[PDB]
C-alpha cells in the first residue's frame, strides 16, 4: 500500500416507532437506534498501564471525544434534523 | 495473536545498570543494524491529481519508512 | 493605495421551504442556506507549520471565532429574527 487508505466504517440503523407526522409543516418524528464500528491502530493501548481490556467514554458526542483525545474520529449528523 | 507498536531497545556490554532500564549511552558503540547489509522489494502507486483555481496546493502523507529505504517520485502533466 | 480600503465580501442565499405563516402575530418561518466569502491576507498561514492546506472551524459563530483568533471578521445577524 503506497500512500494511504481511507478507514472503513460499518453502520446500522433500526426504527422502533413512528411517533408523529406533521402534514402542514411537512415533518415527522421517529424513535430508533444507531450503531457504528471501525478499526484504528492509533487508538490502541497497552493493558498494563490500566489493567483493563475495555476503555469507555459515556454521555459524550463523537466530536467531544475527538477534541478531548486529539485524534480524528468519524463524526456524523442528521441532514434534515 | 501477535502485537504491533513502537519500542525502545537499550543494549549494554559489561554494564550491569542496563537491567534497571535506565542506562544512559556511554563508551564506544559495539552493535549495529543488521538490515543495512541487505535490501527488499518494491511498491509503486500512480495517482491523478487536479489543481483547481481554489485548490492550487495539495499534500499527501506517506507510510513509515524503515532505515535504509529509498523514496522516489515524479510528476508529468496530462497536457499543456 | 495611500488610503486604507474596505474588504469585499460575496454573499448568497437560497430558500428551500416556507414552513409556516402566522397571520395574527404577523410572522413567517423559512428554511434555507447562507454562504459568505472574503479575502484577508492576515488570515493566511504557511503549510509547513501544520502539514495541511485547509484550516477549519466548526460549530461556532463568526463572533466566537473572531474573539478566539483576535482578528476582525464580518459578523452578521438577521434583522427581524
Amino acid at each position: 500500500s503506497v500512500f494511504l487508505e481511507s478507514d472503513l466504517v460499518t453502520v446500522g440503523l433500526a426504527v422502533d416507532q413512528i411517533v408523529g407526522v406533521d402534514q402542514r409543516s411537512e415533518n415527522f418524528s421517529v424513535v430508533g437506534t444507531l450503531k457504528l464500528s471501525w478499526h484504528d491502530p492509533k487508538l490502541g493501548f497497552s493493558p498494563d498501564q490500566c489493567g483493563c481490556t475495555v476503555k469507555s467514554f459515556e454521555d459524550a458526542s463523537i466530536r467531544a471525544v475527538a477534541g478531548e483525545i486529539n485524534l480524528p474520529l468519524p463524526s456524523f449528523s442528521f441532514y434534515n434534523q | 495473536t501477535y502485537t504491533t507498536g513502537s519500542f525502545q531497545l537499550i543494549l549494554g556490554l559489561n554494564a550491569p545498570q542496563v537491567i534497571s532500564g535506565e542506562g544512559e549511552p556511554e563508551g564506544e558503540v559495539f552493535a549495529s543494524l543488521a538490515s543495512l547489509e541487505i535490501k527488499p522489494e518494491a511498491h509503486v502507486q500512480e495517482l491523478e491529481i487536479r489543481l483547481d483555481k481554489d485548490t492550487r496546493y495539495l499534500t499527501q502523507h506517506t507510510r513509515n519508512l524503515q532505515p535504509g529505504d529509498t523514496f522516489h517520485a515524479l510528476v508529468e502533466p496530462i497536457g499543456e
